[PDB]
RNA sequence: UUUGCUCCACACAAUAUAGAUGGAUACGAAUAAGGCGUCCUUGUGGCGUCGCUGAACCAUAGCAGGCUAGCAACGGUGCACUUGGCGGAAAGGCCUUGGGUGCUUGCUGGCGAAUUGCAAUGUCAUUUUGCGUGGGGAUAAAUCAUUUGUAUACGACUUAGA
RNA sequence: GCAGUCAAGCGUUCAUAGCGACAUUGCUUUUUGAUUCUUCGAUGUCGGCUCUUCCUAUCAUACCGAAGCAGAAUUCGGUAA
RNA sequence: AGAACUGGCGAUGCGGGAUGAACCGAACGUAGAGUUAAGGUGCCGGAAUACACGCUCAUCAGACACCACAAAAGGUGUUAG
């Protein structure tokens, strides 16, 4: 038989890897990592989202699990060009972190005629869910 | 400044307050360990002190100087007719300690155990365990399920016993209740064995033997209100002193400001609950014997 | 937000929950605390035994009954460090007392319901990695509490029961996803996603 | 100052399987197995090719990545300790009273007894952990063998009977009395 | 608090005897003019015999950094007073521009030595154009060749006193 | 001791409130790791997926929530019962069988609401007690005084007395 | 009064087993001074006797480390009230 | 114990230093609103369990001027030179 350890790999920081941007002007964006300066901060450029190049601490991004092609210290040009290349825009859309955030937008931005609709919704839903739960 | 010269303290500081017992029936405080592969056996007995006597036994102590020669001693005798089974209860463990869950009791009851439960006995209707002795005589719907609750919990078991106060010479006729511990085999054991001596005496010879350890736990005699020279055993202070001599001359510094609790004081001596171990039994006798 | 919060006191750093829990009684919650035995304080076992013998040798010189009372079981020394944290001797300090309940392991009145955590008085969450931490249980019975083994023994039973109940909630929670997942790509169902739900 | 990355390497032998989960270790191999528990260090382990495991820190300080070194060396202790196995040897020093050792039964619990230790009555017990095994061994005088997987069993049982015989209210560079471990190895040795 | 440098250049007051005084120019790191000013005349009375009363300050203009999103290693030169002495030290710090670099080194000063404003002059501060010329350990292990690690114990900030599930730390 | 005591139902009063105003919504353990799903050779297993907070989930429309008609399903829920269990840490609660009865906003109709006048908590909760009905249930002790001396300054204690 | 640091020397030989000059840094408030803040419309003033409690800078007793510790005896030191 | 210049207490409350004649802030009619000083913002207790870079683990930690003390000499503890 064969060796088994637990491999618990996560979330590097390194050139390429794209971050979330946790608070401040951006707060919300997408930036890719361009360098690392040292243990708490590190060089992040967005140019798609419109976040500028600049020097940021760790502690105000999260780290995803998105991570494109980059040469170390890649200027905007290049960033932006390696980003619509790789195409992680749409790979962040697709995962449920960003549906998640999407939905919390359209709950936030719902009227009051519309939470009506969606208890209306809810109701019907549920009569035939509930329905269907006697069947197994 | 330090004291002129040192001497030991007066008194224990353990046994402590000086009090009156609140009952005339000093409590067992703890019993003995359990091991559930000995049969199921009382842990503890009543009798009454009679008085005190001589014997001459023969010493065996291999390398004392008295070794094989006769030596004469001082025993005490307990009056111990043989004691009635009435009642079981049980015992869950909690995080605030043992509680009792359920007591349960047998039919019918002994006058002289049911004037414990009276002050006035000549005059009352002497109503006292009548609808507990109804919820017997069913079949055993009553009894059985709460004796089934004490199996199913009550991690310990305590026998309700008590004495036969009129077969001793003393004018009571008010017999003494207490629980003793049973320390055999598991619960289920202990409750059925209870069960079964409801109502039935259990001699002194099925609990002790002769060479036996055992321990008496007594309220000692009282003396009433006491001198510290006396309760405590302080020095006597000479002869020319003014205001008296059966006192103790300094009972604190001035600071603190304050009589310290462990200055010795007057107040009541004796009627104080004690347990004294390590007595050798020397005699189990039988009463039905000359 | 409740009428009664229920606080599992386990991985807690004892000062930051009292602190916590002193404010959320002042303003008016009731909490009751569970699982106290469980509960951390910052620093190694030996510097906390040591802290405790020295609340320990402090007395009142001439009657020791009216001294600071040294309470040894752990609910009584989380309520100590709280009560401190308290103005008790008003009526106001003692209606916010009063709105408290501090236990060892979980009570029947407690086992049935949700208990929640404070994560700013959590030992992963506070604590750096690597630092020394003693547990409430095993300080309290190194000092004198009497009774850490009933409190597991019941803790195990109630641990069996409420994995049984939790086997139980998991089945039929998958069933009713495979349910409402039946029911999903419906008219309704898009209609409300559309809405955000 | 915060180095940011250390490892260590432990290399597995053919017959020795290595499972850890979060940090709890065991190893299997063609004399027992052996367990331990290191979640006090906070460390990373990963497997490479099965017969290699790194073990990583991450962000560390000195003590940290002393730890690092020491978990890489206790780990491949009990790598070794399940293929070669080992065995201290202890010899008895004695002047004038000589040593008798012996193995005695107190409840089946597996006893070394001591005795005439400096000529005195009392009689030393030391008992013996569990995977720890005991011969006297013939053709060497008044030596004493402890085997197992175990080398922290091992060394302390050792420790122990080392211990026991400890000599009190005397010069002891005069008298040198004792059992004393002299070779530290493995069953399996040059092998 | 957040520095901007700025060069200072000043002179001597003209005289009859002597017009056109020689146009001293320092390079001041400070958190306003006022300041810059000020530490312009403390540093021109320490190396020259002027002073604010005897000279003017023809100039300050505040100099930008030329790339402030590149990575630049930095060697600084410090003089500072201990507690019993007064010492030189060359230290090395990782930033993006030269203002950032000086802030940390104030921090790290304060931090390790106690050492305050009042006590630390900067001798120099310079980029270290080639790697291999620098020298201290903490700053040299990150330019290693395609560098990544990890974020252990990710300590995720609640914005509830209770919180309904035990949280995870994984990243 | 002139019909007293206790319990149950509602009838009316008084009494207050450390402070209802949709729901305290139940694994355990780890955090340099887990949860859930799925598969197998059932393991410290393989694969997939999730987290990045409860900003959730459930509930939620109708005179403070009325009166009626129908359609579709045989569901959901309240109430008084009823069957079988389980729970002793402070169990006093949790689950389940069967029938009855009410409602249903799952869907479509008909009638009503005003005048509290442009807001006024606009009164809807639960705690204790008393007094009446009508329907069950059960028929004691303690103290003083006398007495004892295993007790005692006095109280207190410990005994006895149809 | 009690405790340190340095080490020229003593200790047959060897600074520091045990000591230790010339210097120098402290602690304590059980000495005695210095001071005069409190009490002169009064805080009973020496010593002993009695009794309680506290401190530790430990005389004995417990367990230990060191020696110019062979044993015996002793000396230096630690945890210890 | 005794001088010099100034500012204070005495003769003076108020906010702060827990507490206090003298320190810090600020001097006072009776009220309302706003902003602050000195000092603070885990909880007692009004106010960020704010943000940022480091340092420290103490089997007597440390925690804020006056101020309610600690030194010489040491330590491959750890940090930076
Ligand atoms: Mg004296
Ligand atoms: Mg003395
Ligand atoms: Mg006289
Ligand atoms: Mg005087
Ligand atoms: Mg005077
Ligand atoms: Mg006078
Ligand atoms: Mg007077
Ligand atoms: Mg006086
Ligand atoms: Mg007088
Ligand atoms: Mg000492
Ligand atoms: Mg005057
Ligand atoms: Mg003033
Ligand atoms: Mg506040
Ligand atoms: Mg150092």
């Amino acid at each position: 038989t064969d060796s088994i350890v637990k491999a618990s790999n996560w979330r590097l920081v390194e050139v390429g890897r794209v971050v979330l941007i946790k608070k401040g002007q951006s707060a919300g964006k997408l930036a890719a990592i361009v360098e690392i300066i040292d243990q708490k901060k590190v060089l992040i450029d967005g140019p798609k989202a419109g976040v500028p190049r600049q020097a940021i601490n760790l502690g105000q991004v999260v780290l995803t699990p998105l991570t494109f092609a980059l040469p170390r210290g890649a200027r905007t040009a290049t960033v932006s060009k390696k980003w619509a290349a790789a195409a992680v825009c749409e790979k962040w859309a697709a995962s449920s972190w960003a549906k998640k955030i999407a939905q919390r937008e359209r709950r936030a931005a719902l009227t009051d005629f519309e939470r009506f609709q969606v208890m209306v919704l809810r109701k019907q839903k549920r009569y035939t869910v509930k329905k269907a739960l006697a069947k197994a | 400044s330090h004291r002129k010269y040192e001497a030991p303290r007066h008194g224990h500081l353990g046994f402590l307050p000086r009090k009156r017992a609140a009952s005339i029936r000093a409590r067992v405080k703890a019993f003995p360990k359990d091991d559930r592969s000995k049969p199921v056996a009382l842990t503890s007995f009543l009798g009454y002190k009679a008085g005190m006597t001589t014997i001459v036994r023969d010493l065996d102590r291999p390398g004392s100087k008295f070794h094989k020669r006769e030596v004469v001693e001082a025993v005490t005798v307990v009056d111990t007719p043989p004691v009635v089974v009435v009642g079981v209860v049980g015992y869950v463990e909690t995080p605030r300690g043992l509680r009792s869950l359920t007591t349960v009791w047998a039919e019918h009851l002994s006058d002289e155990v049911k004037r414990r439960f009276y002050k006035n006995w000549y005059k009352s209707k002497k109503k006292a365990f009548t609808k507990y002795s109804a919820k017997y005589a069913q079949d055993g719907a009553g009894i059985e399920r709460e004796l089934a609750r004490i199996k199913k919990y009550a991690s310990v078991v305590r026998v309700l016993v008590h004495t036969q106060i009129r077969k001793t010479p003393l004018a009571q006729k008010k017999a003494h209740l207490a629980e003793i511990q049973l320390n055999g085999g598991s619960i289920s054991e202990k409750v059925d064995w209870a069960r079964e001596h409801f109502e039935k005496t259990v001699a002194v010879d099925s609990v002790f033997e002769q060479n036996e350890m055992i321990d008496a736990i007594a309220v000692t005699k009282g003396h009433g209100f006491e001198g510290v020279t006396h309760r405590w055993g302080t020095k006597k202070l000479p002869r020319k002193t003014h205001r008296g001599l059966r006192k103790v001359a300094c009972i604190g510094a001035w600071h603190p400001a304050h009589v310290m609790w462990s200055v010795a004081r007057a107040g009541q001596r004796g009627y104080h609950s004690r347990t004294s171990i390590n007595h050798k039994i020397y005699r189990v006798g039988k009463g039905d014997d000359e | 937000v409740e009428p009664v919060v229920v606080i599992d006191g386990k991985g807690h750093l004892v000062g930051r929950l009292a602190s916590v829990v002193a404010k959320q009684l002042l303003n008016g919650q009731k909490i009751v605390v569970v699982r106290a035995e469980e509960l951390n304080i910052s620093g190694e076992f030996f510097r906390n035994k040591l802290k405790y013998h020295d609340f320990l040798r402090k007395a009142t010189a001439f009657n020791k009954t009216r001294g600071p009372f040294h309470f040894r079981a752990p609910s009584r020394i989380f309520y100590k460090a709280l009560r401190g944290m308290v103005s008790h001797k008003t009526a106001r300090g003692k209606a916010a007392l009063e709105r408290l309940k501090v236990f060892e392991g979980i009570p029947p009145p407690y086992d049935k319901k949700k208990r929640v955590v404070v994560p700013q008085a959590l030992r992963v969450l506070r604590l750096k990695p690597g630092r020394k931490y003693t547990t409430l249980g095993k300080l309290s019975t190194s000092v004198g509490w009497k009774y850490e083994d009933v409190v597991a023994k019941l803790e195990a039973k109630r641990k069996v029961s409420s994995a049984e109940y939790y086997a139980k909630k998991r089945a039929f929670t998958k069933k009713v996803a495979s349910a409402n997942a039946t029911a999903a790509e419906s008219d309704v169902a898009k209609q409300l996603a559309a809405l955000g739900y | 100052m915060k180095y940011i990355q250390t490892e260590q390497q432990i290399e597995v032998p053919e017959g020795v399987t290595v499972s850890i989960k979060s940090r709890i270790v065991k190893v299997v191999g063609p004399r027992g197995t052996l367990t331990k528990n290191l979640k006090h260090i906070d460390v990373t382990f990963t497997k490479v090719n099965n017969q290699l495991i790194k073990v990583a820190v991450h962000n560390g300080g000195r003590k940290h990545v002393a730890a690092l070194r020491t978990v890489k060396s206790l780990v491949d202790n009990m790598i070794t300790g399940v293929t070669k196995g080992y065995k201290y040897k202890m010899r008895y020093v004695y002047a004038h009273f000589p040593i008798n050792v012996n193995i005695v039964e107190k409840d089946g619990a597996k006893f070394i007894e001591v005795r005439n230790f400096l000529g005195d009555k009392k009689i030393r017990n030391v008992p013996v952990r569990d995977g720890v095994t005991i011969e006297f061994s013939t053709n060497v005088k008044d030596e004493i063998v402890l085997s197992g997987n175990s080398v922290e069993d091992v060394s302390q049982n050792a420790a122990d009977l080392q211990q026991i015989c400890r000599v009190r209210n005397k010069d002891i560079r005069k008298f040198l009395d004792g059992i004393y471990v002299s070779h530290k190895g493995f069953i399996t040795e040059d092998l | 608090a957040h520095f901007k440098e700025y060069q200072v250049i000043g002179r001597r007051l003209p005289t009859e005897s002597v017009p056109e005084p020689k146009l001293f120019r320092m390079r001041i790191f400070a958190s306003n003019e006022v300041i810059a000013k000020s530490r312009y005349w403390y540093f021109l009375q320490k190396l020259h015999k002027v002073k604010k009363a005897s000279g003017e300050i023809v100039s300050i203009n505040q100099i930008n950094e030329a790339h402030p999103t590149k990575v630049k290693n930095f060697g600084v030169w410090v003089r500072y007073d201990s507690r019993s002495g007064t010492h030189n030290m060359y230290k090395e710090i990782r930033d993006v521009s030269r203002v950032a670099a000086v802030e940390t080194l104030y921090q790290d000063m304060a931090a390790r030595h106690r050492a305050r404003f009042r006590s630390i002059h900067i001798l120099k501060v310079a980029e270290i154009e080639k790697t291999a010329d620098v020298k201290r350990q903490y700053v040299k292990q990150f330019l290693t060749k395609d560098l990544k690690f990890p974020l252990p114990h990710r300590v995720q900030k609640s914005t509830k006193t209770f919180s309904y599930k035990r949280p995870s730390t994984f990243y």
